[PDB]
């Protein structure tokens, strides 16, 4: 019909652009660098379907919208240091390849 | 088996249709007539017109030089030979002059070599610089005087038109508030009593003898100071014409604007005297005002109109006659006329040159051929022919097209005050002109009215001007009507009673109103000149091509009238089942097909040339084969007959690019069945049954042309070689023999269509390289792989090449440009998902799906339908008769018949029914033949159709079928479901053409590719290809939305922002990360572009004083 | 009942109305269509795959001395129906030489092997005054409709590969009349006709057909 | 790498009904070629067990109302129609069903004279409510059928007074199916049948399909030995 329950998300946030923004940065820190920031890995993880079966979809926003309809995550003036907001990401293996 | 439908037809559509031209140029280019006869217009006019170059001091000594004959002749090369070598098919036109003296001597340089004149092909157009062009005929207000209501605020004015825009001044006499009577010749505003004074009229002798019944005079006298002495007058006027020349008394200059039929004369006598004399008081003489009589000036037209003005300002003769658009004031400058004046222009410069020479030089050292420098007639004339906006490209997608292109009346032309795209009085004008001698439903879009076509039977006879249709007057002849024709009414076609048409109520047209029936019933000399040779005349040549216009609502009918043009010759054209008589012609006056000459016979051998028609002499006929079209259509010519005579209901002798044997066949007619189809025919999209393809139906061939020019730039001659650097891959000579690709060389996108090598020295390789180079035998290079290669267009078999290089003959080539390779590629284009199918009634729609014969509505016997044209909206919404054809369709399927149902004449619903009664006694006659009859399905249906009060209950099933067949169509299964379509579903053979669009040509797709080094946004390249536009509208779209990021992306990471751009083609090629901008490439360049103008653009942060750190790298 | 009367008014390679008999009120199409469907679609056939001509570079030509036009020529050959008389031939390649005046109607092909120019006449080329035509024209065994994809390589040069139309079935319909005694005027009277054919016979089309449908039907075997 | 000449048949076994099935890659033009006849045949031809003729001591015809009973002939009549019977051994043309009515209590389809070899698949099913007039006596018939049949078979049985209901015998009671396109095989226009057999008139779904798959199969045979004319 649409996505994994848009109406549901548009409920949580106040300003329709909030959800848009949070889901955005979210995925944009999720499988954007790491991949281990999931909240859907117990048995509620996004999977696809092709020839040999499933395989989580690379689409980052996907999880987010689903990882956001969940319970974790937060948003406001919280976590303050954007610096220590990613510095803490070092404490837990990040980086990509080039 | 051709069934005609109709009535009368007293004459013919009037050959050759391409007569607006053809027989226009000739009569202007009189040339072909012994220098003894032929007197005015064009060629000679312009000659005689251009007064014998006078000289210094009005006849004081030697040098007169008059003109005699004119000599067109010994043409250069040859058509085809031109288009090939980019030569403007012209011909040498020299003219015999002879300067006089005053010291004994009458020199005469024979011929006096001169400028070139482009000729008009038999076709009725010209080849200019290689390509084909047609001179479109424009229309302006027929020279004269009409007055008209002052647009400002109530208070008419007076306009005085001149022979033709580029000739004579367009004057206006206006009665105003503050000033009173302004005579505005060209760019000026001088009191009107002033010129009058000179001319003679003035205080008392003027007013109180001219203006009385309507004051408006106290002001025409205010400057009586001016009206106190002529001569001194001309000078005050002269002194009113910038710049500050010598106020000295002259008479000259004003030796024009009336004097001498040189710059003001609608000559002959026609179109000028008739006008005013039958508008103004009466009586006149060639040109406004008359001087050189004996000192003073004897005016003719000037005050009488000023008179006729006031009469129109409180008087009775009134008549606010304006640019009344009445085609009694709408001139039509045929080519010859357009080409004439330009020949006039040339002399308006030749002379300047001569007058110049006449002087300087010595009287004896001067002779023709010497004072003459045949340069003006060139340029001024070649400039026009191929540089005008009235000298267009040849529309040649389908034969009708180009034909139509001549039958076109333009208006967005160059003429004086010629309505510009939005000239002063655009709309309002467009409107149908009650003068119906020009198409009533031809215009296009956003360019309405301005560009009309032309009535079929329109114009012919001693042509002073305007279209004039045809009109009967009791069997008589036709008397070429005359737009300002009053001939006691005309009686619309029909009511026929052999010769007396006993009516009682003759539906007739008189003046304007569709007045009931004047019923003059004079039988003989038919109610004045009442009656109209056929109805066709109320229409344009390609609209006529609509078998059932009568129903088709005007408007939508234009989407067919026009659309039809955009056809495109197919492999199996087929005329149209139902068809109106004209087709037997439109593709025969188009000269697109070959026409036998005298008697019969043949010989041939077949193939690339019908070899003569063995009667008398002999003439092998070459058949233009798989040529190339301006639109890239690909018009070709098929032959006919092994051993025969002259004709058989047509001496065709080889078809052309769309004739089903002399029958214009734009598209192929197939079998359709109306009804929506699970959504594949939404809005207007059509559904194809693969079958069409399998039988290579709508397939169309197109041959494209490519071009690489070998320049000469100061880095090393740009050359077409087969030794392209490192391109070594077995490609080069794997094709491309001795430089250029070969014939039949099937081509894909990317191949080396044609290859050449530049030199371009970007950098000087320091050693190290030359070393490695030397070492690793890396033989140095001085050449780029600049080849031709086939662009993203799929390519296709290589139909033919062509090579042109200076040093060669006629070939004139861009300075430096040495050699210019050309290569044509063909492309059989079958039929795909997209493309407009559009028929004749304007049912234009794009193809959606092409189902397998598997699915698709099965007819009972099993034949499949062809196209599933949707009903919804389509007819109801557009109200048209695309049905009466689909009905007379099967009633011409089973009966194996083509039909002639002309415009507004025949093919009546009941007749169709009869034609439907038949075809069934066979269509169904077969069941009770093959051994079958109505099955459990048709039982279901009928018993539901009749319920839908569609069939007469009580009749038998079988009987209900014929009922439900002389309209709709038998049950009509659904090969997809196996079951039936409750409720009949009308079936039939429409006829869908296939317009020039066909997807392929549209649809590109970019991701990255070519970046431009001039602007900097996606575009211009060589490898892949793409680029797309983001015109503001889409910007608002995003603004209105909120995709800020999605927006800043389309003005950064995707065009100019080199950094960001790359961050894009990399952050992705990389992996888990997306395009991270920051500083916008634009903001960074706005500051360092304002600084150039010495402006400090201090950038400040939140607190105003955190002063940005931008461009701090 | 329990059994129908598979009537079968055959013909001579074409037509072939094939009547079943007292079919339960309804199956007239349960069977009646899928067959007609299949018949029209999947089924082996014989179609012109590629054609080489004497002095002709590629399509869009004009062989001097001949009336026609290579395109036409290929548009005509597109209709030639060959029979194969055997089952091992991926295809063969017909040949044809033609002199001065006359018509190269289909027949004129090289009389050879398990090949029946089922459709003689078939106006192939009204050449004359210049007998010149030598043509080598493939004829693979295909299925369904396969256009300019199946390259016409072969003569690797001027093959000018032609479109393929394999299905030998040339049209199919089927009445569902009701005219039996069985049990209460209800039953359907199936009677498909498998009209015209390329080379094969309706009883074969009709047969091969019932095959595929049974072959597919199977698929609804083991579910996961 | 998965599809080829062997499509994957995928069921949904909702249990007693809704047998959502999905055979997959099929050459464009078979999702129809199959899905339909099955669906077609599915809705018809298939053994059954449907009440077809009723008798309720007292009032003749159907257009009535029996006092001390919350319903009215039709409602009961219709209820009965939703009754799901099943027969034990093969030799049961149709054993009738009779009834015993008490006070205010409900008359579930269970009260039915608990005859063995014929157990009402569906216990509940209102049937009709009666109170201080617990009369209601019925001896309804049942039958083995093929598809669906109106009021034309006539409820013979109890000679007079029958108000014969309609013959709704066919365990399947609705069959839909849409063939979308899927491109497992590179090509993007392949067929994807998918069926959905709603049945509970007794027999299971997958049973219906298969059984019908046979029903069609067998008929196909017929096109075996012919009798032609030259
Ligand atoms: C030198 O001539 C030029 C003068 C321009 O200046 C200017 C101001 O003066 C114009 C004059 C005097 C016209 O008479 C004219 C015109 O008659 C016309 C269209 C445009 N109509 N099309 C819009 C697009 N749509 C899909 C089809 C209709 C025009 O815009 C103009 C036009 C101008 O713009 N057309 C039609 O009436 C119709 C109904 C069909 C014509 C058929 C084809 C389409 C044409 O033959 C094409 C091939 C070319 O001929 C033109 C591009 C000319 O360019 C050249 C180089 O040949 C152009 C006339």
């Amino acid at each position: 019909m649409a996505e994994p329950g848009i109406d549901k998300l548009f409920g949580m946030v106040d300003s329709k652009y909030r959800l848009t923004v949070v889901v955005a940065k979210r995925a944009q820190q999720l499988l954007r660098h790491r991949f281990k920031n999931t909240v859907l890995e117990p048995e509620e993880r996004p999977k696809m379907r092709t020839l040999e079966g499933l395989y989580d979809d690379p689409n980052a926003v996907t999880w987010a919208m689903k990882e956001l309809l969940t319970g974790r995550l937060f948003f406001g003036e919280n976590l303050v240091p954007e610096d220590r907001l990613q510095k803490e990401m070092e404490r837990l293996y990040p980086t990509e390849e080039e | 088996k051709i069934k005609r439908f109709g009535r009368i037809r007293e004459v013919i559509p009037l050959p050759p249709l391409t007569e607006i031209q053809v027989e226009s140029y000739k009569k202007a280019l009189q040339a072909d007539v012994p220098p003894e006869k032929r007197e005015n217009v064009g060629i000679q006019a312009a000659f005689k017109e251009t007064f014998p170059i006078e000289e210094g001091d009005k006849g004081k000594g030697g040098l007169v030089l008059d003109f005699l004959e004119y000599r067109i002749g010994d043409p250069p090369f040859s058509q085809d030979e031109c288009r090939e070598k980019d030569l403007t098919y012209q011909a040498p036109l020299y003219a015999r002059l002879q300067l006089i003296h005053k010291d004994t001597g009458l020199i005469k340089e024979d011929e006096v070599f001169l400028g070139h004149l482009p000729l008009m092909t038999e076709d009725g157009s010209f080849i200019i610089n290689g390509a084909d062009r047609v001179i479109v005929s424009q229309i302006h207000r027929s020279p004269g005087v009409y007055f008209t209501p002052d647009p400002a605020r109530p208070g008419r004015y007076i306009a005085s038109i001149i022979p033709l825009p580029k000739r004579g001044p367009w004057i206006d006499l206006e009665v105003e508030a503050s000033g009173v009577v302004t005579m505005k010749v060209n760019k000026r505003k001088f009191p009107l009593v002033l010129l009058l004074r000179v001319l003679g009229y003035d205080q008392e002798t003027l007013v109180r003898e001219l203006s009385a019944y309507g004051d408006l005079v106290q002001g025409l006298l205010d400057e009586a100071v001016l009206a106190m002495r002529p001569e001194e007058a001309m000078v005050r006027l002269f002194t009113l014409l910038r710049p500050g020349d010598p106020p000295k008394k002259d008479k000259a200059l004003a030796y024009l604007f009336g004097l001498l039929a040189d710059p003001k004369r609608y000559d002959l006598g026609e179109a000028g005297r008739y006008k005013a004399e039958e508008k103004l008081g009466v009586g006149l003489s060639g040109r406004t005002l008359v001087r050189f009589e004996d000192g003073e000036f004897k005016d003719e037209v000037f005050l009488p109109t000023l008179r006729y003005l006031f009469a129109l300002t409180a008087g009775v003769p009134g008549h606010e006659v304006d640019d009344i658009d009445h085609l009694g004031n709408r001139r039509i400058r045929t080519v010859g006329e357009l080409m004439a004046d330009q020949f006039r222009v040339g002399l308006a410069r030749l002379a300047r040159g001569v007058r110049e020479r006449m002087v300087m030089g010595s009287p004896d050292t001067l002779t023709p051929a010497k004072l003459v420098n045949s340069r003006p007639l060139e340029a001024a004339l070649r400039e026009f022919f191929s540089r005008s906006q009235l000298s267009q490209f040849k529309d040649e997608t389908n034969p009708l097209s180009s034909l139509r292109h001549k039958r076109r009346i333009s208006a967005l032309g160059p003429g004086g005050l010629t309505r510009e795209r939005a000239g002063f009085d655009v709309r309002d004008v467009h409107r149908t002109h009650y003068g119906r001698i020009c198409p009533v439903e031809t215009p296009e879009g956003a360019n309405i009215g301005l560009i009309t076509s032309l009535a079929a039977y329109a114009r012919v006879d001693a042509l002073g001007f305007i279209r004039t249709p045809y009109r009967r007057v009791k069997n008589g002849v036709v008397t070429e009507e005359v737009v300002y024709m009053t001939a006691s009414e005309e009686d619309r076609y029909t009511i026929a009673q052999a010769n007396t048409p006993l009516e009682g109520d003759r539906i007739a047209t008189d003046r304007v109103v569709a007045r009931r029936r004047g019923e003059p019933v004079i039988v003989a000399p038919e109610e004045v000149e009442f009656m109209d040779v056929s109805p066709k005349q109320v229409f344009s040549l390609n609209t006529n091509l609509i078998p059932f216009l009568e129903h088709d609502d005007a408007n939508r009918a234009l989407m067919g009238s026009n659309m039809q043009t955009q056809a495109v010759p197919l492999i199996r054209a087929q005329a149209p089942v139902v068809m109106t008589g004209l087709e037997e012609r439109v593709v025969r006056d188009s000269l697109a097909a070959l026409y036998a000459e005298e008697d019969g016979e043949v010989v041939k051998v077949d193939g690339t040339r019908i070899a003569v028609r063995y009667e008398d002499g002999r003439l092998v006929h070459p058949l233009r084969r798989y040529a190339r079209s301006n639109q890239g259509t690909a018009f070709d010519q098929r032959p006919r007959v092994r051993v025969g005579q002259r004709v058989k209901k047509g001496d065709l002798l080889a078809d052309g690019p769309a004739s089903e044997e002399g029958f214009l066949a734009l598209g192929q007619n197939v079998l359709v069945a109306i009804m929506p189809f699970d959504g594949y025919n939404f809005e207007d999209a059509i559904v194809i049954s693969e079958e069409l393809l399998k039988r290579d139906f709508y397939t169309s061939i197109h041959i494209e042309r490519y071009e690489i020019e070998a320049r000469d730039t100061k880095l090393g001659p740009e050359r077409i070689t087969r030794d392209i650097p490192h391109l070594s891959e077995a490609a080069l000579r794997d094709l491309d023999e001795e430089g250029i690709v070969r014939i039949g060389a099937e081509v894909k996108p990317g191949d080396i269509l044609v290859g050449r090598t530049s030199f371009k020295g970007e950098q000087e390789p320091s050693p190290e390289e030359r070393l490695l180079r030397s070492i690793f035998g890396e033989k140095a290079r001085d050449v780029k792989d600049t080849s031709l290669r086939v662009p993203p267009g799929e390519g296709g078999i290589v139909v033919g090449r062509l090579r042109l290089r200076r040093g060669d003959p006629g070939v004139e080539l861009k300075p430096g440009v040495r050699e210019v390779v050309r290569v044509f590629v063909a492309q059989k284009r079958k039929l795909q998902v997209g493309d407009k199918l559009a028929n004749r009634h304007g049912n234009k729609g794009v193809v959606a799906k092409i189902l397998p014969v598997e699915d698709m509505p099965h007819l009972p016997d099993g034949t499949p339908v062809d196209v599933i044209l949707n009903p919804l909206g389509v007819p109801s919404r557009m109200n048209l008769g695309q049905i009466l054809e689909t009905h007379l369709g099967l009633a011409g399927y089973f009966l194996g018949q083509r039909y002639i149902s002309p415009v507004f004449d025949g093919a009546t619903e009941p007749e169709i029914k009869e034609l439907l009664a038949e075809a069934f006694n066979l269509y169904f006659g077969k069941r009770q033949g093959e051994g079958f009859g109505v099955d459990k399905r048709e039982k279901e249906v009928l018993a539901r159709a009749e319920k839908l009060g569609l069939v007469s209950p009580g009749k038998s099933p079988e009987e209900q079928l014929k009922e439900l067949f002389d309209l709709g169509k038998v049950v009509l299964y659904d090969g997809r479901t196996g079951e039936p379509f409750e409720g009949p579903i009308v079936v039939g053979q429409m006829f869908i053409m296939k317009l020039y669009h066909m997807v392929e040509d549209k649809m590109h797709a970019r991701s990255t590719g070519p970046y431009s080094l001039i602007t900097q946004q996606p575009l211009g390249g060589k490898a892949q290809f793409g680029g797309q536009r983001f015109g503001e509208m889409e910007v608002w779209a995003l603004e209105a939305y909120g995709a800020a990021h999605t927006l800043q992306e389309m003005l950064t990471i995707k065009s100019d922002d080199i950094e960001g751009r790359n961050a894009a083609y990399q952050a992705i090629i990389k992996g888990e990360d997306v395009p991270e901008p920051s500083v916008p490439e634009s903001f960074r360049v706005l500051v360092k572009e304002l600084q150039a103008l010495a402006l400090d653009v201090q950038t400040l942060d939140e607190k105003d004083n955190p002063v940005d750190v931008f461009e701090g790298l | 009942l329990k059994a129908p009367v598979f009537t079968a008014t055959t013909q001579g390679d074409h037509y072939g109305e094939f009547v079943l008999e007292p079919l339960e009120r309804g199956f007239g199409v349960t069977l009646g269509n899928p067959l007609r469907r299949i018949l029209l679609s999947s089924i082996p056939g014989t179609a012109v795959t590629s054609v080489y001509i004497e002095d002709v570079l590629h399509e869009f030509s004009t062989i001097p001395g001949v009336k026609e036009d290579v395109v036409e020529i290929i548009l005509n050959l597109k209709e030639l129906v060959v029979r194969f008389l055997d089952p091992k031939m991926a295809s063969t390649t017909l040949i044809l030489r033609a002199e001065g005046p006359k018509e190269v109607r289909a027949v004129d092909f090289t009389p050879s092997a398990d090949v029946e120019i089922m459709n003689p006449d078939l106006h192939i080329a009204t050449l004359e005054e210049g007998g010149k035509l030598y043509m080598e024209v493939r004829v693979d065994r295909g299925v369904g409709y396969v256009p300019a994809e199946r390259h016409g390589i072969k003569d690797r040069i001027n093959a000018i590969p032609v479109d393929a139309i394999f299905s030998p079935v040339r049209r199919v319909a089927f009445q569902v009349e009701d005219t039996r005694l069985g049990q209460r005027t209800d039953l359907d009277k199936l009677t498909l006709r498998i009209w015209t054919d390329g080379s094969v016979t309706p009883l074969e089309a009709l047969n091969q057909a019932v095959a595929i449908l049974k072959e597919h039907l199977n698929y609804f075997a083991n579910p996961e």
